[PDB]
């Protein structure tokens, strides 16, 4: 985490980091759904049934797979994807808004 | 292929070289601003 407040620059928000963690966490499941789509795939050859993810889901997708787990390299991929909501134009606004409202 | 040759010659963009530039730019701006650079 410590890397990860190094990079950041000084705009980002509560949102901006939100946003970051959400993509973390759906690369990292991409990672697993596909992980899980080869298995479907390749135990409906081995065995020859081709059991739908459907009933992967229901019965084969054991706790393992059902259990998230996240790489750095997930947050710092999203975090080359990310960009700020804010221009840092809007962020000289506020802080003019903050200079009146502040130094007196 | 000639009457395909006939609609391209007839067809002209939809949108207009000053509108193209234009809204490229506003698009480059808005995707720099949210880059937040």
């Amino acid at each position: 985490l410590i890397e990860l407040a190094k990079l950041c620059p000084f705009n980002y928000t509560g949102a901006d980091f939100y946003a970051l963690c959400s993509d973390a966490m759906l690369n990292a499941m991409s990672r697993i759904a596909r992980m899980v789509e080869k298995k479907v795939s390749q135990h409906n050859e081995l065995t020859g049934e081709n059991i739908s993810t459907r009933r992967w889901f229901d019965k084969i997708a054991t706790k393992e797979d059902t259990k998230v787990v996240v790489k750095m390299e997930d947050f710092l991929k999203a975090q080359e994807q990310l960009t700020p909501s804010v221009s840092r134009a809007e962020l000289n606004h506020y802080e003019a808004v903050r200079a009146n409202f502040e130094g007196a | 292929i000639n009457d395909l040759l006939e609609a391209c010659q007839e067809t002209k963009p939809s949108i207009s070289t000053s509108e193209l530039v234009k809204l490229r730019g506003i698009y480059d701006r808005f995707q720099k601003d949210r880059n937040g650079e």
